[PDB]
């Protein structure tokens, strides 16, 4: 499925147990949400010469860009 | 593709210091032979050390990673996009935790859908896969991804 | 050591079991279920989602119950001089059914199907029917 | 002298074919719901066309048969 | 004329290849629910689905064989 | 009643054939949407191509029974 | 006349197609309790049920073959 | 004129023959497009190439059956 | 006893039937003996079991085959 | 001569048997190009050495046939 | 000449079902021993109790051909 | 004296198992030339040699047909 | 009064299964090999002791002709 829509594995595995995580209960929820927090800044480069900068702080967003 | 892990603090004695001289020497070595090298990285650290020097190399650059903790949901970023850039051979470089007195530092030459396909991989011929290995190996490789990136950070950390 | 089964069950988080000896475990395969014990064959497998269930040596009838989302299992055949046959269960996210709900699921669930309503990408309408997929089972694995 | 029976009883043999497809048929249904289990109604409608058929294709031999016995 | 029993007999071959079919479909079952233990009820519908389609196979054999042995 | 009933009836053992195929056709689409639901449409496309000549077929056969009942 | 017996030796050619049936059936068996052991007495009751139709559509031929034999 | 009718019956079992096979391969096509829907073309120029052939047999055996049926 | 040794003969198609189901049976055993040796013997009982029934009809043509040998 | 009607019908319900190979010899190649498609340039060659057999087989079908109906 | 000739043949058509069941078994040994060569030693020998159904069953029905040989 | 050419025809009836068995050889040949690109020159060694002895069945499947339209 | 070549060639109609266990037989000879070549030398001499019986089965059933056509 994933290898037809052009996804990675990664990608369909993450954004599943995103999904997993939403449906725990909330002081083990708590946790697992913490020890998954996402904070990223990408910086793309060509011969130098920044072409962007970009953050990411949610795992969606953060694979499709 | 040399995949050069570092952090984002100071005061981390000599160890990114070690990590861009591996790299340096990689780079110096690999390029001579003609092989046209990029530059992805993990942290400031290496940024600023080898802008000047092999800035004309870098294709991708990540950082804040150590702000919250380590996930393997941080990795699968860094491995899709290693992935949607596929090269012909990667390594990445990094700092093994012996003891809380004693690293080492290390290079991983990693496998490669390129380097996958030039080989019948008669070596897994002993292991059973319940989907059959064409359909599974390119999920199996990009978790063999996901995990390398999960490990060499940790260790770095 | 001995002719048990060496399981290590694996997230990236928490390390649940290392070289717990067992005498059985499912796993949801890609294809399906199966049971692995001490003698199977060497193996790779991808799974899905659903119920491991562990059962010890010791145990034999008790049982533990684990979610798993996605990820693989290795078994590896005994060395000649451990005796002994291991088993790796690696996943993405391994939860136990204790810590489970079928409110959060259905209200997901509901979500899910919200967005993927305005069905214009291949890789949205690929997440809702997995997405759909994954919550039944947690509905249905549920207590 | 009874040959519409035997003509009856050799035009019947097909429901041999049908019901090994009918078979094959809601085998494929059954697996592909123990995989699937959230996708049974797509399924269940593939099915029922494919049936479909295939009781069309029993009933017309059933009424050659009955043609043929009692022509 | 006991020529009519030919007859009758000959329809009974099409019962085994309603067997065929049963024997499959259960197979799916007997593998779905090893493939998928949580369920094994839905799969059960279906088959008996399947099971009351080829029963009505088989028995409209029948009745037709003894139909052409008594006429 | 002579031996056109008996061609006639002889026609009709291709069925079984035809219904086969129809169920290895309907079984792999069920098996296609139950692997990957997302091309639904297409896999539907294709199969009824594939009835465009098995059902073809079997009327084929089914005339010219009629044409072995007349002839 | 002895000619009847051909009509017993014809009810015996449906068995042979119950045969592949129970074939299938306790091969699927075989398999799903290969793949998952756990739940073995569970799979033995699901062909409890299977061989409650074919070990009739066996022995039923059977009696068409003594009752299209003595009649 | 009876033996041509029984000849042409008789060589209409080629047709349910080819039907299987006909079914056989558009599953396969079904079930390659299931697994890889980035290839629908390379897959149905085969498929065609085949339904030639098998088109090309069942063509042989009509007009074999319509030649023996006046001669 | 000329049409009894037809009868006889004709009696001994189901042996086929027979002889397939028991190559499927022990295919899935060795195939599950491949996969998972630690259940051999519980496999085994259980095909024993299949086999049983499937040895039973054979016997009991054979049985049919003596009763056409004389009556 | 009538019989010669009849021979000529039966050497060609042999297509029966060969059109399913063919499909299924297609089938598998299908099923390759739906899993390494970049190699299609060999498979299908190889599948044309299979054609060069069946069809060659099938002329025999064919030849026959023809020759039955005049010697 | 006619009867013992004919029931022999007869007789003798049962074996296609005994080699195809051989075959089938067999080719699950190889893949077998593909998969899991530790145990090849344990495969094979299941295979043989298989013979010791098959063959054994086609030796009693080649012996119904001498039986209907010379009866 | 069409019954050498009702005989020569029964012979010929049996092409269709020669055929069905390459196919499956070449669609396994095919198959694993998927798998594995790299061993071809060894999966059509072996694949020649099941035909060396399957076309020489198949020249039996001619030869006594020869004959039995002349002996 | 063609009683020897009729039963001839009704015996010599179980080539097909042989030829098609053979089929089977090679085609898990070249799938094993795609899966292991590492073992290929094992596989075939496995797949040898197939033929050891089935071509014996095959050889036999000729000899039954040898005996039938001349009596």
């Amino acid at each position: 499925m994933w290898r037809s829509s052009g996804v990675s594995f990664t990608r369909y595995a993450s954004e599943m147990a995103a999904l997993l995580r939403q449906c725990l209960k909330e002081p083990y929820r708590t946790q697992a949400m913490q020890r998954n927090q996402i904070h990223l800044k990408e910086t793309v480069y060509q011969q130098g010469q920044v072409l962007t900068r970009e953050t990411f702080n949610d795992i969606k967003k953060a694979f499709e860009a | 593709a040399v995949l050069a892990l570092s952090s984002d603090k100071g005061l981390c004695g000599g160890v990114n210091s070690f990590v861009a001289k591996q790299a340096r020497i990689v780079i110096k070595e690999n390029e001579m032979a003609g092989n046209a090298v990029q530059v992805y990285g993990v942290g400031d650290k290496i940024r600023s050390a080898l802008q000047r020097t092999f800035g004309d190399r870098f294709k991708r650059i990540m950082t804040e990673v150590t702000r919250f903790p380590w996930n393997f949901g941080q990795a699968c970023i860094i491995a899709d996009r290693l992935m949607q850039d596929n090269p012909a051979r990667l390594m990445v470089i990094y700092n093994h935790f012996k003891s809380a007195v004693a690293y080492d530092t290390l290079t991983l030459n990693v496998l490669t859908p390129t380097q996958a396909a030039q080989s019948a991989k008669e070596q897994l011929n002993t292991f059973e896969f319940e989907p059959e290995k064409t359909d599974v190996w390119k999920d199996l490789q990009d978790f063999y991804y996901a995990c390398t990136v999960f490990g060499c950070m940790l260790d770095n950390i | 050591f001995k002719n048990q089964l060496l399981l290590t069950l694996s997230s990236p988080s928490e390390a649940i079991y290392v070289r717990t000896p067992v005498r059985s475990v499912t796993v949801p395969g890609s294809e399906g279920a199966m049971t692995m014990t001490n003698g199977h064959s060497q193996t790779v497998a991808r799974l899905k989602a659903g119920e491991i269930i562990v059962r010890k040596g010791e145990t034999g009838d008790e049982v533990e119950r684990f979610f798993l989302s996605d990820g693989f299992v290795l078994f590896k055949s005994p060395e000649d001089d451990s005796g002994c046959c291991t088993a790796e269960v690696l996943g993405v996210e391994v939860v136990p059914v204790s810590m489970l709900d079928k409110e959060s699921a259905a209200t997901a669930l509901q979500e899910l199907l919200q967005q993927g309503a305005g069905a214009t990408d291949e890789w949205t309408k690929a997440r809702t029917l997995l997405g759909q997929e994954l919550l039944s089972s947690v509905i249905r694995a549920a207590p | 002298a009874g040959v519409a029976s035997l003509s009856a009883a050799i035009a019947l043999m097909s429901v041999g074919g049908v019901a090994q497809g009918i078979g094959s048929l809601f085998a494929a249904l059954v697996s592909g719901t123990a995989r699937n289990p959230s996708i049974k109604e797509d399924l269940f409608t593939y099915t029922l066309i494919g049936m479909g058929f295939l009781e069309f294709l029993g009933i017309i031999c059933v009424l050659m048969s009955a043609v043929l016995l009692y022509s």
